[PDB]
């Protein structure tokens, strides 16, 4: 019932050696297995009993252990290596009720391995105000489209008149574009009044340290 | 070859009961534990439990014990997973996997075989066509000779909806973004197209939205701001 | 003391880790 901790993110360039750690309190006396998963696919067994790799798994994948830590080292990281990685172990608890033993399967939260295959590209932003048709339908939505940004990851923030607001916001996850860059979109709901009685609203997109923004105001 | 084929995905509403399945083939079904793993969108792999098909011995994750029930039908090599009462928190992709026993110097076990997964959406939403709103171009949407205009396809369910422009005559610079599943359970989508600003006063722009699930087709003319 | 379970069943056995 102990935790398995692994970095939610690890980034590396093609050819470089990538390292995925995983630690838990009982890993000192527990076998660890590693699985791979390409978004939208099914998990794939890569390593078991700490360092044994199933037939069909690249020798470039090496499984190691040391103390309460398990490590998956990927030398010469190609790009089909990109994806999520989970470590897993077990735990047993012979109940004090005389008989009965509980077994447990544990998974780490997973590591998203990123293979930087192209230059850093900042996001392009576009913010659309509520149309008159929706406003008359007594509703209002601000649309903030975001594209051509690499790597795929951005944090959105909405400040109505330079002041933040977490309510009414709905953002998507990043998605690969036809040109290999990523895209995402966020929406801000308000009421016709709630929008007309202000000076403006803004969509702020932060990507790779640097951040860009856009603003719109009522007629 | 050896594989596990899971039942098809479904959409249920809170309170309903559910039973999903997993049929194995190519190996002795009764000789290897079958585990069940959940994966809510974006999140990691969660363990639900394991069951041995020969005698149905089972181990459940403390989180699911009493909430879901594991079982198999020997006569057809199929593992099942059921709920009597579904909740919104049950939404996610469910995987069926076989625990392999690696015998050697010192034996071990790992999940080598996995099913394709069964997507389960627990929601109050009901099939609806979307309302489409124009995203008029403006001096706010005009960059370097290029203007951005679009369409807002709101509150539809379920997927998917297609969007084209000017009956398929306009394709360049078209970018239809993947939808957002609102906290309300309905989806909303946006498609934008960047076109020459000079053309704004003479070229007509119409987005063609199609939502097969509800037989909803709608064309929306997007005219220059105010 | 090993970390084997269902050892008495060579096909239902689950090995958690190194013995002792």
């Amino acid at each position: 019932s102990y935790d398995l901790t692994q970095p939610p993110s690890v980034s590396v360039s093609p050819g470089q050696t990538a390292s995925i750690s995983c630690s838990g309190d009982k890993l000192d006396d527990k076998y660890v297995s590693w699985y791979y998963q390409r978004p939208g696919q099914s998990p794939v067994l890569l390593m078991y009993q700490d360092f044994k790799r199933p037939s069909g798994i690249p020798e470039r994948l090496s499984g190691s252990k040391s103390g309460k830590t398990a490590t998956l080292t990927i030398s010469g990281t190609q790009s089909l290596d990109e994806g999520d990685y989970y470590c897993q172990a077990w735990d047993a608890s012979t109940g004090v009720s005389g008989g009965g033993t509980k077994l447990t399967v544990l998974f780490g939260d997973g590591t998203r391995l990123t293979v930087l295959g192209q230059p850093k590209a900042a996001p392009s932003v576009t913010l659309f105000p509520p149309s008159s048709e929706e406003l008359q339908a007594n509703k209002a939505t601000l649309v903030c489209l975001i594209s051509d940004f690499y790597p795929g990851a951005v944090t959105v923030a909405w400040k109505a008149d330079s002041s933040p607001v977490k309510a009414g916001v709905e953002t998507t996850t990043p998605s690969k574009q036809s040109n290999n860059k990523y895209a995402a979109s966020s929406y801000l709901s308000l009421t016709p009044e709630q929008w007309k009685s202000h000076k403006s609203y803004s969509c702020q997109v932060t990507h790779e340290g640097s951040t860009v923004e856009k603003t719109v105001a009522p007629t | 070859e050896v594989q596990l084929v899971e039942s098809g995905g479904e959409v249920k509403q809170p309170g309903q009961s559910l039973k999903i399945s997993c049929k194995s083939s190519g190996y002795n079904f009764l000789d290897s534990w079958i585990g069940w793993v959940r994966q809510i969108p974006g999140k990691g792999l969660e363990w639900i439990g394991i069951i041995y098909p020969d005698d149905s011995d089972a181990h459940y994750s403390p989180s699911f014990e009493g909430q879901v029930t594991m079982s198999v039908d020997k006569s057809i090599s199929t593992a099942y997973l059921q709920w009597t009462t579904l909740q919104a928190s049950d939404t996610g992709k469910y995987f069926c996997t076989r625990l392999y026993l690696f015998e050697g110097a010192q034996s071990s076990n790992a999940f080598d075989l996995w099913g394709q997964g069964t997507m389960i959406l627990v929601s109050s939403g009901t099939t609806k066509g979307p309302s489409v709103f124009p995203l008029a171009p403006s001096s706010k949407s005009t960059s370097g000779g290029t203007a951005a205009l679009g369409c807002l396809v709101k509150d539809y369910f379920p997927e998917p909806v297609t969007v084209s422009w000017n009956s398929g005559a306009l394709t360049s610079g078209v970018h239809t973004f993947p939808a957002v599943l609102q906290s309300s359970g309905l989806y909303s989508l946006s498609s934008v197209v960047t076109v020459p600003s000079s053309s704004l006063g003479t070229q007509t722009y119409i987005c063609n939205v199609n939502h097969k699930p509800s037989n909803t087709k709608v064309d929306k003319k997007v005219e220059p701001k105010s | 003391a090993c970390q084997a379970f269902y050892a008495s069943s060579p096909r239902k056995s689950i090995h958690i880790g190194a013995c002792a």
